[PDB]
């Protein structure tokens, strides 16, 4: 089935460069009109660029024109984007999207998960993870909360799952929040029956990709 | 110039090739819309073809054949409408442009950079052993959506293998090795079922009435119109000449109305063209129409009251449609005829024929049939004429050769291989359209003595001449015009052949003095013609003999005076 | 540049009720050649990329259910949803593919109107592990509530903390149509260790009166 997986995002200092690469599968890539749509955090959708099936027709938005260069390799089922002279404004997710029929109608019917590109001269730092030890202050009746807090990281983003992806019901990971220091912080949280607190283990799997920082943190109650 | 007329010679070896380059220049130079067929044939290697530069449009078909030329520069050519087609089916025909038997010659690169459009017809490219890229083109894109049955027959045999196209082109599709010759597409790429477009997107689609593509969606922005250019805008029909009333249906003449001329809405027809009842600018009237001359402008055509009282038809018309020559089997059709609707051709058949058998030869005296004739709507062609006749005096009273049908689409007056010693066309004062060709007439003098400029009616026209008796050797024998030919212009020797008689006329003859004071019959002058008095007027001693022609207008009666007349 | 207008920016409706979003374009998007308007509609569900709802301004894509129907012509169009369901939560976008540059509209955020739902309130002291590192982060959790609007007040020994504490809310849940809220009060090691009672007051429409969850430092 259809699948577009993009790569080569991450951190860039202003003025520098970066090359995105979107790998396609589950259709004849030679017969489809590929494109890049970007989305700055909590903003609408912006068309960046498009390229026809055979590469015989290319287009760019005015904000990116000259700075950005689109291309493809049909033999190797891949789509590329050479972003040079990068700016604060270019900071956004970049979704690779396949169009509709070669070069006529740009529907965008299937979209990739998208790759995050950050443009700031501040450097990479990995997180620390600290446990939000469970509320035995809540009712034994009764429902109890639990979580782990990811602190002081840059750039984004982090993935946070529970028990190697096993536990997922009633879980609430929040979106990140930016700090004075210019570093991101993140709470990841979960509702459980208070009765299972004694019997079953809970561990959060935090993964900050830029800094190679993967941590798995067990989360237990304090007592007296 | 905006427009020019094309040809219809069509693979025939031109009967004097030394002229042939001059003809093509005079005809196609300056011009942007070739009305007719663009026929470039039997052209040599060296041939300067820069006069073809500005051609943007061809009404008919394009025939490039038997040419040793390295390349033809039809780079600005954007459309052929295919109004007629070579060999029934082909709008473009590139045939036999090689060396058979610097270094090589023959057609190398086509170079039709702009040729976006072919409405009707197909393509035929064969036997061009240096022609490249003929292969590469997506012809399907060039044909219009309507015809597209439009077959192709491309031969690919060569004596050199070719470069690839400059990698700048999308597919390997080019008119030549240069980057500027990539075949940009128009029809086969568009969104929806678009007539044509400037790009693959919806905004990039052209107006319904555009033809060769466009530079924008508007009906102004077309590279060519499908149907008509109406003052900068492409439309399906021109504003009609007549509005009709709500109730009565009476002719309320349209202030903004136009005539159809080719692919152009026009305020009034060009010089030799006939205005039509329907409002077209034709060269031959429709069926149920009569040719009329009105007091307002040129001649126009008309819906007839009676089944139009028949007027003497010539060759290329009605029952003489496909007769090649005036012969002894139709000479007596032209008896008494003041004006011939069609053309006249005199061939070696007509005087020396008995081929198909039994058909007797024409005699010199049978040709006097045409002494009545003043006007020919079509052309005059004479490749043969009797030895006994030194000139074409049979056509003495021929005044206007209009040439709304022209020989091989070009020549109105054609005289070739004759042994006439002077011309004799003394009344001839207009060549309506078409080129004059007078060649290989070994004996003919009195060609450099006609002021042909005064006959012509547009700047494309001209005389072409070679291999007639030269005027250095004619004047060497001392063959000038007669005294009384004003500005020394004449169609032959003697006093009858002046174009403008400088003094006074007596039927045929140019004359110093009339017989007003002395001489055989006494004569009154009128519009510089010496016309005799009534014979019964008395001859006077040192005085005027009459006011006018009749017997009432004598000075004295010679024998009996019985007013109001002399008798 | 075909400029795209969407109205409204917010839509909040009870599931089962129908709801609609208008799109407008500065220049027309109607194509004579194939007699269709060249607009497209998308739903960006939260924590996902966009998905295509409709092409040709009215024709659905495979998978897109009955309720979703585009309408209109020329410059003025309207996406309609007969019977909104609780998972339809997201932002809705209109795009034109009539010409370069290919433009989108701003987006229209659709909220599901769930019954009134009071938050479950929890409080978490800072970890001893982080405390040693030199900074103390106190977190208060409000879980699963509706509507979204909600005041959260931090107090250290009755001292109203104001300025030194950032919030974060979840996007509305596709399953249950509740929101959840984090509030993170940051103090230094020193300042954390000057004070005895930490507290988190919520006020919210689902409550009969403000609720307070508050730990005493040290005390189990
Ligand atoms: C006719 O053709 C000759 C022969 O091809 C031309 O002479 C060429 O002229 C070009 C341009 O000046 C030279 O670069 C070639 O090397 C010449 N070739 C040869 C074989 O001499 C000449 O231009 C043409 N002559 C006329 C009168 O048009
Ligand atoms: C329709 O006819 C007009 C002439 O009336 C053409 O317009 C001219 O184009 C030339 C070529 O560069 C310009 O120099 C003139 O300024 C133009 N004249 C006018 C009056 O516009 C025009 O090309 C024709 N249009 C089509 C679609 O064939
Ligand atoms: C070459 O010429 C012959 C004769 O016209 C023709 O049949 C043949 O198909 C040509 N060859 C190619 C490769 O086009």
């Amino acid at each position: 089935e259809v699948q577009l997986v993009e790569s080569g995002g991450g951190l860039v200092k202003p003025g520098g460069s970066l090359r995105l690469s979107c790998a396609a599968s589950g259709f004849t890539f030679s017969s489809y009109s590929m494109s890049w749509v970007r989305q700055a955090p909590g903003k609408g959708l912006e068309w960046v660029s498009s390229i026809s099936s055979s590469s015989s027709y290319i287009y760019y938005a005015d904000s990116v024109k000259g700075r950005f260069t689109i291309s493809r390799d049909n033999a190797k089922n891949s789509l590329y984007l050479q972003m040079n002279s990068l700016r604060a404004e270019d900071t956004a997710v970049y979704y690779c999207a396949r169009g509709g029929d070669a070069y006529n109608y740009y529907y965008f019917d299937y979209w990739g998960q998208g790759t995050l590109v950050t443009v700031s001269s501040a450097s990479t730092k990995g997180p620390s993870v600290f446990p939000l030890a469970p509320s035995s202050k809540s009712t034994s009746g009764g429902t109890a909360a639990l979580g782990c807090l990811v602190k002081d990281y840059f750039p984004e983003p982090v993935t946070v799952s529970w028990n190697s992806g096993a536990l997922t019901s009633g879980v609430h990971t929040f979106p990140a929040v930016l700090q004075s220091s210019g570093l991101y912080s993140l709470s990841s949280v979960v509702t459980v029956p208070s009765s299972s607190l004694g019997t079953q283990t809970y561990i959060c799997n935090v993964n900050h990709k830029p800094s190679n920082t993967k941590v798995d943190k067990r989360v237990e109650p304090k007592s007296c | 110039t905006q427009v020019c007329t094309g040809t219809d010679m069509k693979l025939r070896l031109p009967a004097s090739p030394e002229t042939h380059l001059d003809m093509l220049r005079h005809l196609y130079q300056g011009c942007q819309v070739v009305q007719g067929n663009l026929e470039l044939t039997y052209l040599p290697t060296n041939a300067s073809l820069s006069f073809l530069q500005d051609i943007q449009e061809v009404q008919g078909y394009v025939l490039i054949a038997h040419n040793q030329v390295r390349q033809v520069p039809l780079q600005r050519l954007r459309i052929v409408r295919g109004t007629q087609l070579f060999e029934d089916n082909y709008a473009l025909a590139v045939l036999d442009n090689g060396d058979p038997l610097a270094s090589p010659g023959g057609l190398r690169e086509l170079q039709l950079r702009s040729l976006t459009e072919i409405l009707k017809g197909g393509v035929l490219i064969q036997r061009n052993p240096q022609l490249c890229y003929q292969d590469t083109i997506l012809w399907k894109d060039i044909f219009h959506k309507n015809n597209q049955l439009a077959l192709t027959l491309i031969d690919t045999n060569r004596s050199r293998a070719c470069h690839p196209c400059s990698p700048m082109c999308k597919g390997s599709r080019c008119w030549g090795e240069s980057s500027e010759d990539c075949q940009s597409l128009t029809r086969t790429v568009c969104a929806g079922g678009c007539a044509r477009c400037k790009g693959p997107l919806p905004t990039d689609c052209c107006h319904e009435q555009c033809a060769a593509g466009c530079t924008g969606p508007k009906h102004s922005d077309c590279l060519a119109c499908l149907h008509f250019n109406h003052s900068g805008i492409c439309e399906l029909h021109c504003p009609a000449l007549v509005t009709y009333n709500t109730d009565t249906f009476e002719s309320m003449p349209n202030p903004e109305g136009r005539y159809t001329f080719g692919a152009s809405c026009v305020t009034a027809c060009p010089y030799n063209y006939l205005s039509t009842d329907v409002g077209s600018c034709t060269l031959v009237c429709p069926l149920h129409n009569q040719e009329v001359t009105a007091e307002d402008g040129t001649q126009r055509c008309e819906k007839c009251s009676k089944p139009c009282a028949r007027v003497c038809y010539g060759l290329g018309m009605e029952h003489l449609r496909e007769v090649r020559a005036v012969t002894s089997a139709n000479i007596q059709e032209f008896a008494g005829c003041k004006k011939i609707f069609g053309s006249l051709a005199f061939l070696p058949e007509s005087f020396d024929g008995d081929p198909a058998s039994n058909t007797a030869p024409l005699q010199p005296e049978q040709l006097q049939v045409f002494e009545t004739l003043e006007e020919i709507t079509g052309y005059l062609y004479i490749s043969a004429w009797p030895d006994s006749l030194p000139d074409l005096s049979v056509f003495q009273n021929l005044q206007v050769i209009r040439g709304r049908i022209l020989h091989n689409g070009a020549y109105s007056l054609t005289l070739q291989g004759l042994g006439i010693s002077w011309l004799g066309l003394r009344s001839l004062r207009e060549l309506g359209s078409g080129l004059a060709l007078i060649h290989h007439n070994t004996h003919l003098c009195f060609v450099h003595t006609v002021p042909w400029d005064q006959l012509f009616r547009n700047p494309h026209q001209a005389l072409l001449h070679t291999a007639n008796r030269p005027e250095d050797e004619c004047v060497g024998e001392g063959l000038a015009c007669h005294q009384l030919c004003a500005r020394g212009h004449c169609w032959g020797p003697g006093p009858t052949q002046c174009v403008n008689c400088s003094q006074f006329l007596r039927g045929q003859e140019c004359v110093e003095e009339c017989r007003v004071l002395q001489g055989l019959p006494r004569e009154y002058v009128n519009a510089r013609h010496c016309l005799p008095c009534h014979p019964e007027c008395q001859p006077q001693n040192g005085s005027v003999t009459c006011f006018g022609p009749e017997a009432d207008q004598c000075v004295a009666c010679a024998h009996y005076k019985d007013p109001p007349f002399c008798v | 540049d075909i400029v795209m207008t969407q109205t409204p920016l917010s839509l909040s409706v009870t599931p089962g009720q129908p709801a609609s979003i208008s799109c407008k374009s500065s220049q027309s998007v109607f194509f004579r050649s194939n007699n269709k308007n060249i607009l497209a509609w998308y739903l960006q569900k939260p924590g996902q990329p966009p998905q295509l709802l409709i092409y040709w301004a009215s024709s659905r894509e495979s998978g897109v259910p009955d309720r979703f129907s585009g309408s209109g012509s020329g410059t003025d169009f309207t996406l309609k949803i007969s019977r909104v369901e609780a998972e339809d939560v997201g932002v809705y976008y209109c795009q034109q593919y009539f010409g370069s540059p290919f433009t989108f509209g701003p987006g229209t955020k659709v909220d599901i109107k769930r019954t009134v739902a009071a938050p479950s309130v929890f409080i978490f002291p800072p970890s001893d592990e982080q405390l040693k590192s030199g900074t103390a982060s106190v977190v208060c959790l409000l879980n699963n509530f509706y509507p979204r609007e909600a005041k959260v007040q931090w107090k250290v020994d009755n001292a109203l903390q104001s300025g030194n504490s950032q919030e974060s809310v979840t996007e509305q849940d596709s399953k249950d149509s509740t929101y959840s809220l984090s509030s993170t009060l940051t103090l230094s090691k020193a300042d954390y260790e000057k004070h005895k009672v930490y507290a988190c007051e919520v006020t919210h429409q689902g409550l009969s009166s403000p609720v307070t969850k508050s730990f005493n430092r040290g005390e189990c």
